[PDB]
């Protein structure tokens, strides 16, 4: 269950809320646990939007395509001088 | 209703069927077992979300409005599609 | 029973060339012959056929006869040369079947357990894939009338195997092939769209005309339920259909993003390499 | 004479202009025929193809 | 041209603010210009407050309204693709 209260999820894990909030947030620090907690109302919500794949393809192309035009700087600026 | 706008509320069913709010569950879900609707019930606001429908009868002056809903689809596709290939008719040859 | 049939161009031409046979002598009525089918599975396939001389009086519009000796020994001829071929039914050129066509199938039900009759069209006009397919079945009725036979429509598709592909694929010599991706899909957007407009138009014209003239009745064995199926989905927003909108917008994101990526790659390679070989050929020769 | 030949110099100009659009549409259709020929040579041949011992 | 362009450069879009500072907006004490603008703005006239509702405003989606021109974009662009070809 994504959205859950912190006190009764600490009742399922049988632990105090202080080190439940800090360990769960430590799991968010590890990125293995997708989600975040809420201290104000004592809520914990899980949400994810995994795929970056298209940005990886884009960046891989264009970032190297910089050096591509740098490689064309050699030939096309050689005919000038 | 023209709808959909297929999401209803508990006040609509409970007022029409004049039955208690606890029995509207059995009410709408039995209709799900009958097969006339596949919809789902949102029980937070106690809303009822219908899906599809069971066709039963209909009526006169409905074949006319049916031609209106059709001919509108006719001039829609005709116009837009004749605009599509109006652009690319040149380059084809 | 029979779901769909595969009509090769060979059987269609085998009816149409016989429409030249009796068409040069004329006059009225239609070209009727015996259909040779091939049943490998629930999907039906057609390979060869043969046509028999047929005449039908109008007097007496219900009178029809065929030559059984022609059906017998020629089936003995075609089964001999090809053991895979057998008669699955008969066919006629229509264009619209008169009520007498039922008893023809009822006579040849002794030859085949289920005889599917194929209406065909010798002159292509409208609206689409030619011919037609009707299977012989007893549906009775929801009104509990004494059992009568109204032939159910079988969807017909055109196909081939190997040599029947060789002949026609060389015989086209007409339009570009395909071409894939540019003209193909958009011309299909014209044909399937516009022929879908005039289809339901003329079909809804028959919906109102049959109510205006021709009653009884036709309203409503299926009129009330079929028309309500038209009223099943109007179908507009609010609400979730608004979510599908910008979600579809989020769907076109990726593809058009990739489009700009191919633009950068195609422009990079082609422009750089062409200008290289261009400036080099000019400075070396000049 | 000057205006005469001046009115004589746009004949072959417009003739070469209609030859432009011609040969453009020509090599456009023949290009698609070459793409069709590419579909032939890529279809050619088999599937199934016998592999053999090369020297 | 200063007075009218302040009413043109304020909203849309600005968030919720209180009354006496809208008295500080147009200054004076309680001028009739504050009635002329509170009408013209629209925007909102709240008691002892003002709002940007609703909401922020008009909530551009834009849903599939851009999808049509998105189709048209490559309509004439594939026409440019056929111009190469």
């Amino acid at each position: 269950f994504s959205r859950v209260q912190i006190e009764h999820i600490s009742s399922l894990i049988k632990l105090s809320k202080a080190d439940v909030e800090r360990k769960l947030s430590q799991m968010i620090l590890d990125k293995k646990f997708h989600g975040i907690l809420d201290q104000g109302e004592g809520v914990l919500i899980i949400f994810d939007e995994p795929p970056v794949d298209k940005t990886y393809e884009a960046a891989l192309e264009t970032i190297q395509n910089m050096s591509k035009v740098v490689d064309s700087l050699y030939n096309k600026a050689k005919k000038l001088t | 209703r023209p709808a959909n706008h297929r999401q209803l509320t508990f006040e609509e069913i409970a007022k029409s069927a004049k039955i208690t709010v606890n029995e509207v569950e059995l009410l709408v879900m039995k209709a799900l077992s009958v097969g006339l609707v596949k919809g789902s019930i949102d029980e937070v606001d106690k809303r009822v979300h219908m899906t599809w429908v069971q066709p039963r009868v209909l009526d006169l002056q409905q074949i006319k409005g049916m031609k209106d809903r059709l001919e509108f689809w006719c001039t829609d596709v005709k116009s837009m599609e004749m605009l599509v290939e109006h652009q690319a008719h040149d380059i084809l040859t | 029973a029979v779901q769909k049939v595969v009509v090769h161009p060979l059987v269609l031409l085998s009816v149409v060339d016989h429409f030249n046979r009796i068409g040069k002598v004329g006059n009225q009525k239609r070209v009727v012959g015996v259909l040779l089918g091939s049943w490998q599975k629930k999907v039906l396939d057609v390979s060869n056929s043969f046509a028999v001389p047929f005449d039908e009086d109008d007097k007496d519009d219900s009178v029809w006869f065929l030559d059984h000796d022609y059906l017998e020994n020629m089936y003995g001829m075609f089964k001999k040369v090809n053991a895979r071929e057998r008669i699955v039914g008969w066919y006629h050129t229509g264009p619209k079947l008169h009520k007498n066509d039922i008893a023809i199938n009822e006579l040849m039900k002794r030859y085949c357990p289920n005889s599917v009759l194929v209406i065909i069209d010798v002159k292509p006009k409208d609206l689409g894939l030619p011919t037609e397919a009707y299977i012989s079945v007893e549906e009775v009725h929801d009104d509990g009338t004494p059992t009568s036979k109204t032939f159910e429509h079988v969807t017909s598709e055109i196909g081939a195997e190997e040599a029947e592909e060789v002949g026609v694929e060389h015989l086209l010599r007409d339009i570009k092939d395909t071409t894939v991706g540019t003209l193909s899909q958009r011309i299909t957007n014209q044909v399937h769209g516009l022929k879908g407009l005039n289809s339901k138009l003329l079909d809804i014209r028959s919906y109102l005309e049959k109510v205006a003239t021709g009653k009884l009745p036709i309203n409503h064995q299926i009129i009330y339920q079929l028309q309500d199926v038209f009223n099943l989905l109007p179908d507009v927003s609010l609400q979730e259909f608004v979510k599908a909108f910008y979600l579809k917008t989020n769907d076109q994101m990726v593809v058009v993003y990739l489009a700009s990526l191919i633009r950068s790659v195609v422009a990079l390679h082609n422009l750089i390499n062409n200008k290289i070989a261009n400036r080099d050929a000019e400075k070396k020769e000049g | 004479d000057l205006y005469s030949r001046y009115k004589k110099l746009q004949q072959e100009l417009e003739f070469l202009e209609v030859q432009e659009e011609y040969i453009k549409d020509e090599q456009k259709n023949l290009k698609k025929e070459f793409l069709h020929a590419q579909e032939e040579v890529k279809r050619i041949q088999s599937i199934p193809l016998v592999i053999g011992q090369f020297l | 041209t200063i007075r009218d362009e302040i009413a043109g450069c304020i909203e849309k879009a600005y968030e919720k603010i209180l009354f006496t500072e809208a008295t500080r907006i147009l200054f004076f004490n309680t001028p009739k210009k504050m009635t002329d603008y509170a009408k013209k703005r629209g925007w909102v006239l709240g008691p002892n407050n003002y709002y940007s509702f609703a909401s922020q405003q008009q909530k551009p989606e834009d849903t599939t309204i851009p999808s049509t021109e998105l189709a048209k974009q490559v309509i004439e662009y594939a026409r440019q693709l056929e111009m190469i070809v």
